């Protein structure tokens, strides 16, 4: 049941400041056929759906944090704005436009960057 | 300062993906065929603030997921039916004694095909064709066509269903009550499935749909268009009851071997038309109050005409009622009007096909056995469907259907299907240290 | 004092669920298509310790995921073979010199629709229904449903079919030896999937089944009842000899363009009936333990009657064999005796249908093709059907089945499938530092 | 394989106390047809069955520690027994009975409590 | 020294999995039916280094997974059009005036079942069979199979097809140039899907194939062998060019209520036969290439001659064209020439059936409508289809095709689906402190 | 997309030594039809493919470690060469051919002494 009842749960205040849909969720989270064949389709994506951001989470070496915090510097070509202008004067859908070009590349940047890690610190 | 990432961030992107359906919780049924899974008693819509999202209707995809499942519902239950090939041979029909009715009989095969009975049944003349008159007719598409009849258990009586997106997925929804049908409304709240949408059929006239907020909504694509229709949503509900009084007798005949059939049989008493009424006085400012909200689309005088004519599935009022499928003639009183500056009633005169092709194509014609007994109807106008003449003055509003997908672009005009992507990129001051 | 949760808690929940094949690993067959996973050379049963649970019988659910399954399996397997349709005309049959069987010569169609030959048969009186005597029969129901012919290469031998839940689910299995149908049983066991069930098809006495553990087993819903069945397990195997000593010999004819069937041709030799046998003394003594088990939950003395009569899938002894449908008459010298206080041989008589309207339905009525020579199958009646009279002195009990879905109920009398929950919550002294 | 085979040995003692069922699991632990169709639908449910229940996990801050220990504190209105009343004296199906009507409210209850311990400490 | 586990190890296991199309991304198709995934426009291709694995190629399971869904493929397009059941009645044919083409006449019922048009039609020699001349003809196999006619909106145009594996396997591709079919090859590369296969469907020489790289393969399974084919794979393209010059004229005919066929009218001026062409220095240069390449197989003298003979499916050269079917000679300036040590045209005559049993199997027998106008078709042959005699001084090969699969066993001899498992364990230093 | 790309690039080297294949793999990551049914018969396998090694992972204490390291002594049963032998004189495909006989009993030891974790130190 709880398999995508929190996916739309993600969508509380959706026009909402970056610095403040963190802030802001605990403040409302308080409280054979034709169909036969519909269903099955539609189960099908619902869990694939879930599976694939599970392993885009899972090569990033956090499989269940929520705010993971990566150690990759910023890249100042992706974006120029700071952190306060940023996280106190944008929405989270806003946000996907400028980023919305270097996605690739920052996915395969974490994925290496995270594979150092088990290389480096922890046997070899 | 550093890259971190975000589990569960308000991203959505529009997608096409596969809904199902979702009654209201034991006879079959053609549209929830008792395989839905049942809904939530208190759905849970979430409310969004301050966010202007823009969606086009005649754009949707639910619209055409809708015309595909219904096509292909009406083909899973016509199949383990019986189908009329060995009926339509030469005819010989001449009146009925009790010119709309025709007396026919013919020679069916019993149930060993090595006899032959003379069996009488009782058609329509909006469903034989002649052959030379001299009185020899057969059926009416029984050579472009292969015909079946319907299972006679199963029922057409639109029940409800909601269209449910799959998990991970968002179905957005407009609250704002004056919404023209493409733009960015700013009151938008996401919900899990749809309210409840009757399958309705009709073609010229909406019925038992959903009424409009507060106004009279004009929904169209290019109001300089011709060939485009208009939509006229409705806030005021105008009530029709459609009937016939005759006390109609089925008869069950048999024409092959576990293959029967059902056809009238005799008409009690004296012959009554089938009609449908309509208040004047409601109706009269009905089309006044729609004529000045078109007014001001056109800055012109505006003026009701009659259809267009030709076949009998454009120039008329095509509706489903309690298993029998009607024609009414809808052009007497209500489309030769203008508009300047009693408890009568309006009685259109309505005609009944047995044999019926639904959606307009060809190799699909099923048959509607009859219904014993009188019928009566009750419902609700909240609709029209206008199309523009084509000149360029005044105006000039043929009442006609320009399709079927139409039909469900009323109830599902302010419904879009999104994909959350919950996966967001910031950057913050923590480092992995 | 905190609040921690607990992954795998042995934590279950009645509930229904979907279920498949597994077979014990070629010609087709109907029942496992070779389409089935392989099973377990050795399951795995975790036998439980110290809990009683309790289960009903008659409000099972694999019994009627059982009884779907297998009409959908005959639905699958009598789809892509010949229909009998243009087979029954007016047959014009006399009598066999070799009143059982008549010789009958009807007019088929060649392999081009112009022709007519006329082609000879041979039909059993039970399978041919007159229409004035004046000889002139037809087939027994080409007038309520179609009837199509079993495709000769398939056949019906009941290999044992294993039926497993789905990862994530349990299936409980009592292993309690003297278990009354309906109640807490304190020996259970879970199984992955149950042993091996054969899907045989009986109606009046069970044949091939599982015998009891030491006991005689009375198992029914309410035995103050005249209507609710009561199944008798046995303990103790009778074994029975059904056959037929005629050499039938099949004949191909053809009806349509690519429509072929058999058909019985001569007979060889002189002509015997078809009977069965059940040593007397093997069944006297099963009787009679009978008896005593069922007199103490009546307090009166029990009287076995004859069956009640009219059609003849009620009053008879209907099974499988081989490949041909027997029905025998099972009420000569086994249901007209009572109970006070040499190696001979009862033999019944047994009369054969080909036509067979299984399941007792309409719609569906499948045609089996002759066996070239003769037939014997040896069986075991692990298994009775009996039925209250309806009186209320003494009692009388009609030998009758009440379904089909009963004779599943013998070997699925002792399972019930569940869900595990395996995340329990039970406070502790940890709590997060 | 090993997809519903632990789940069918999780049973293992389902009539023990449930101080027991934590140690002798250690003792027992030492050694297109219509089928095409119903396997299809088998397989789909036992992947929904083990993905409900690792979303239930994965809310909760352990996502494969099977003694998950959390700060909730135990509200007394649920039960009002004791530890070595409860974890001695009763089976783990028997504890589903008096647990049984406060479920939902402890699921959310956990949600929130582990979503505040990635608010509060780590970064914000 | 400690047990330690990896994650994303190279290890694989060959298997046997389920595939999926893939296209090259709008009239319907038998092969690609515009439900496919679209491909990667830049296939990424992972070479490996240092590696021998071997595979067999005779043992290949794709070429079974290849056989299997394009019988389905076209067991789902020749459904939902009609039958030609009722067509084959005794047929009055004479010849055509303009012995190679009869104009048949015979009695189709009109679309009423009462009443018959005699229609007259013109078939092929090769297309029906007599009856007693005294001319009465029938349709070829209206007594053994029923008999369907393709739909004919849809072609038979073979657009290439990816094939899949799913997500979590892999298909190795060997890249080595001289690679013999079965052995260890040491330039291995994975691919997540396969190149463009064409569909292509011929008997005797292979059509529209990927060429060989810088020699010709003689891949055999056996080469002392006599049942066992010989497919030669080439590098040198020979360009075919078939065509029938002329003007064929359809004509449609009605036969059942909604069901209509389609039928040779008449045909346009002066008669020619349909013939293929092959240029001659193109043909005896590539005959001696490949003879050279069979002489060290066998160190002895190696002579061509004629197929068999019998039916005409295997002493032909059977391929599609366009939407038409031909039979051509093959054996006249081809096979009936030795090897010791002028720009002309080989023409070889060719003959055109239109009911064709594909397949070689019995219970389907598609009917293909003729095609208006000329058509002309030019291909490559790259790939040929050797038999040995079976004697044992010299040698002689019978040029003709062992099965259907064989003609898929040359786009796939290079291919293996494999399960990745990357679980590794090995020992270590560290330990879990 | 990401569900099987993944699983294809996992084979970089297959040929390479032991001891290489942890490091040259940084060196080449640095940049209803009848087809509807089959495509609906490769997604559940290929869901399951992953969730099978999931659960495999799951149970040994790391669910998303890569180089997961084990408290389990090394039983030389098994095999009989050092380190030093097999790490740097074999390639990832023969390793498979010496410990492909002692797979279950590794895989159920490893089991039981992740529970062992569990049992111990944490709570009781
Ligand atoms: C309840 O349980 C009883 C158990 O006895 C079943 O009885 C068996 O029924 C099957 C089906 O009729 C019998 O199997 C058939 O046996 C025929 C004769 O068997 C001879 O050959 C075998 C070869 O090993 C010997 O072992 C045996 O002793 C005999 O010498 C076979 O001819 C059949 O095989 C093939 O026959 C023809 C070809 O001639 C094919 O067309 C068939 O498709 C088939 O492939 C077949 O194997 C079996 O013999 C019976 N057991 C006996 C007599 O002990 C009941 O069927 C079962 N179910 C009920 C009552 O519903
Ligand atoms: C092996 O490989 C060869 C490669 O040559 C294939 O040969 C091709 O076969 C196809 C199928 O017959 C041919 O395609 C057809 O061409 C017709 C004529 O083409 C003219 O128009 C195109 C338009 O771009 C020009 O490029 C071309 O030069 C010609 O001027 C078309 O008429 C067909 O299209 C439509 O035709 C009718 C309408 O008239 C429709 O009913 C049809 O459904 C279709 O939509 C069609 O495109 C192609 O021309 C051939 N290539 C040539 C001659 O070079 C073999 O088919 C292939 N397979 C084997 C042997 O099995
Ligand atoms: C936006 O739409 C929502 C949904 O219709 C409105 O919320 C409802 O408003 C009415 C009247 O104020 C209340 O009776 C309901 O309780 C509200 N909630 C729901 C869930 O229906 C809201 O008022 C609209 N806002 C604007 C600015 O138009
Ligand atoms: C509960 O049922 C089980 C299963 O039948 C019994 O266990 C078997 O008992 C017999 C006889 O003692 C042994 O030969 C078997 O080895 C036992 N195990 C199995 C798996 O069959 C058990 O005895 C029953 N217990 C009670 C109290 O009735
Ligand atoms: C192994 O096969 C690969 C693939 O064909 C070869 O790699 C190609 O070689 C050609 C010619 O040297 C280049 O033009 C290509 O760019 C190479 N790569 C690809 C992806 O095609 C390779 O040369 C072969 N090696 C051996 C030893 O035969
Ligand atoms: C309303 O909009 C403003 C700015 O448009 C935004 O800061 C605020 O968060 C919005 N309200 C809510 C409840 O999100
Ligand atoms: C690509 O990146 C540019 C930044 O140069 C951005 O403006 C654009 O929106 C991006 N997306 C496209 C072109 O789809
Ligand atoms: C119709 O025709 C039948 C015979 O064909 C006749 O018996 C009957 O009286 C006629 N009239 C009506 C009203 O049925
Ligand atoms: C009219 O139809 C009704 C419908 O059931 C029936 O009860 C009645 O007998 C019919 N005849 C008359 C005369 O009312
Ligand atoms: C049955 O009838 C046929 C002709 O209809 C005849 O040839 C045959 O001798 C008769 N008797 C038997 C036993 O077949
Ligand atoms: C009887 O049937 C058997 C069964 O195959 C056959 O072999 C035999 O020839 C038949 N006739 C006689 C006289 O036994
Ligand atoms: C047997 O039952 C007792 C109490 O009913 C329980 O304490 C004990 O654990 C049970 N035996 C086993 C092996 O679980
Ligand atoms: C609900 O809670 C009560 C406790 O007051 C409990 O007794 C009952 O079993 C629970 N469950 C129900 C009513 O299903
Ligand atoms: C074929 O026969 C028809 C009549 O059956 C005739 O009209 C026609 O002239 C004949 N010849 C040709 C070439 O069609
Ligand atoms: C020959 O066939 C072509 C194909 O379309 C057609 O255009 C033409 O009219 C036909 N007749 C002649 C005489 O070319
Ligand atoms: C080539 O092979 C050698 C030994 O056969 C191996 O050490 C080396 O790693 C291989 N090359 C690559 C790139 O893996
Ligand atoms: C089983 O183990 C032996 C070691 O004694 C090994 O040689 C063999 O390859 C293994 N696998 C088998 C027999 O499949």
């Amino acid at each position: 049941v709880g398999l995508g009842a929190v996916f739309l749960g993600f969508l509380g205040a959706a026009g909402s400041t970056m610095g403040a849909a963190s802030n802001t969720l605990t403040v409302q989270a308080r409280q054979l056929g034709v169909w036969g064949f519909k269903q099955l389709q539609a189960r099908v994506l619902a869990i694939e759906r879930y599976l694939e951001v599970q392993q885009l989470l899972g090569m990033w070496g956090c499989s269940g944090k929520l705010i993971c915090c990566t150690n990759v510097p910023w890249n100042s070509s992706w974006s120029n704005k700071t952190y306060n202008e940023i996280w106190d004067n944008m929405t989270w859908m806003q946000w996907d436009r400028e980023i919305g070009n270097y996605t690739d590349t920052i996915y395969k940047l974490l994925e290496v960057s995270q594979f150092q890690q088990e290389i480096n610190e922890k046997d070899n | 300062l550093w890259v971190t990432v975000y589990y569960g961030v308000p991203v959505w992107r529009e997608a096409k993906t596969t809904l199902f359906c979702a009654s209201d919780a034991e006879v079959h049924n053609v549209w929830a065929t008792h395989a839905c899974v049942p809904t939530d008693p208190n759905p849970q819509e979430l409310v969004l603030e301050n966010v202007t999202e823009n969606f086009n209707m005649w754009k949707n995809d639910m619209v055409d997921q809708m015309h595909e499942d219904i096509i292909s519902l009406w083909d899973q239950s016509l199949k383990p039916c019986v189908k009329l090939t060995p009926l339509c041979v030469t005819l010989n029909c001449s009146d009925a004694k009790v010119e709309e009715i025709k007396n026919c009989s013919f020679n069916a095969t019993t149930e060993l095909r090595d006899k032959k009975r003379r069996e009488y049944a009782l058609f329509y003349r909006l469903d034989i064709v002649p052959l030379s008159n001299n009185s020899e007719y057969r059926l009416i598409n029984c050579n472009t066509s292969v015909i079946t009849q319907i299972c006679p258990k199963v029922t057409f009586d639109p029940i409800p269903i909601h269209y449910c997106a799959p998990a991970g997925y968002a179905i957005l929804k407009c609250n704002n009550k004056t919404f023209n049908g493409t733009g960015p409304c700013n009151n938008v709240s996401t919900v899990q499935c749809t309210h409840g949408i009757k399958p309705v059929v009709s073609t010229q006239l909406l019925l038992n749909g959903s009424l409009a907020e507060e106004e009279i909504i004009i929904r169209s694509e290019n109001l300089t268009d011709n060939v485009k229709t208009i939509i006229v949503h409705l806030n005021e509900s105008v009530e029709i009851t459609c009937t016939r009084p005759n006390n109609m007798t089925r008869k069950s005949v048999r024409i092959g071997p576990g293959q029967t059939f059902y056809a009238l049989g005799d008409i009690i008493g004296d012959i009554r038309q089938p009609h449908c009424n309509i208040s004047e006085i409601k109706w009269e400012k009905t089309l006044q109050r729609v004529s000045e909200k078109l007014r001001e689309h056109f800055n012109k005088t505006i003026i009701f005409n009659q259809s267009s004519g030709g076949d009998l599935e454009i120039t008329t009022h095509s509706f489903n009622c309690g298993g029998e499928f009607f024609y009414c003639n809808t052009s007497d009183l209500f489309f030769n009007k203008t508009f300047n500056e009693t408890n009568s009633t309006i009685t259109l005169p309505c005609r009944i096909k047995q044999i019926i092709n639904m959606w307009q194509e060809v190799g699909r014609a099923m048959y509607a056995p009859p219904i014993a007994g009188n019928i009566t109807c009750k419902s609700n106008i909240t609709g029209l469907l206008l199309t523009r003449d084509g000149g360029g003055t005044k105006e000039t509003f043929r009442p006609g259907g320009g399709n079927m997908r139409d039909n469900w672009r009323s109830e599902l005009y302010k419904y879009k299907v999104v994909e959350v992507k919950p996966l967001g990129i910031a950057p913050t001051e923590c480092n992995r240290t």
